[PDB]
């Protein structure tokens, strides 16, 4: 045992990769619309950012990613493809943008 | 699309 | 006082923290990469969204991977003991572990190890956000009907 633990902290605590698809993977663009991490990210920050913790947006951008997007191609190898991204948290606390 |  | 809990990240420093955005739209010939049509739309649309937050958005586009590595270097040498947080923003290629420099690859945890708890004193204890819009290999998702 040893109380003083709490007095050291892991060097790799405290870190979150929201990496925009899973390992692995491709992550999709669209030249006009940007890609469908990102402009999910952004939409889902703007509606609730003054709302739900983060890890809770994230999600939110999963989804919005997951079901709302699907690849339109020429090429039948990269047609009809779809992405879920992927939080990576070792956070150790809940994060909300907004305080009190 | 594109991939990237 | 009255009766503590400390299960949230305390967000009432001075300042949110930076916002590091890096994009990397076109590439030396010599890589054989294309060039990142859109991204430009990402980058304003992220700048936006960070600026709402009240982060201090700082947007660089097209570095080399010696650049990437000397601008993390440098902010993660900064006084971060005003700021709530920490955010870096990729837009790149990339591959598993892997973000690309216009003129080759970064190791990711090259990036973020100078950010480690021991290498930047200033932000122990605070959140350090990276996302990361890049490939991560070669693997398509068919997906299935729900």
């Amino acid at each position: 045992d040893d109380d003083m633990a709490c007095h050291k902290i892991p060097v790799e605590a405290d870190f979150l990769y929201a990496y925009s698809t899973a390992p692995g993977y491709y992550s999709w663009r669209n030249s006009k619309d940007g890609s469908w991490f990102i402009q999910s990210l952004c939409a889902m920050l703007k509606q609730y950012a003054d709302k739900l913790e983060f890890m809770h947006i994230l999600t939110r951008v999963n989804r919005k990613v997951a079901t709302e997007f699907e690849s339109f191609s020429f090429d039948a190898t990269f047609h009809a493809k779809k992405q879920i991204p992927c939080i990576v948290s070792m956070l150790t606390k809940e994060l909300y943008f907004y305080h009190h | 699309d594109e991939v990237d | 006082s009255g009766i503590s809990l400390d299960n949230s990240y305390k967000m009432d420093y001075p300042e949110m923290g930076l916002c590091i955005i890096i994009n990397n739209k076109n590439f030396h010939k010599s890589t054989g990469m294309t060039s990142r049509s859109g991204t430009d739309v990402d980058a304003a649309n992220l700048r936006e969204t960070f600026r709402n937050l009240k982060y201090e958005v700082r947007n660089k586009n097209d570095l080399t991977r010696e650049e990437i590595v000397e601008l993390m270097r440098d902010v993660s040498k900064e006084d971060h003991s005003k700021r709530s947080s920490f955010v870096c923003v990729l837009l790149s290629h990339g591959e598993e572990g892997i973000i690309f420099g216009t003129n080759g690859p970064v190791d990711l945890k090259k990036i973020t190890n100078f950010f480690r708890g021991d290498r930047c004193r200033s932000l122990v204890g605070k959140p350090k956000l990276f996302i990361i819009q890049a490939c991560r290999g070669t693997e398509l998702d068919c997906g299935i009907e729900t």
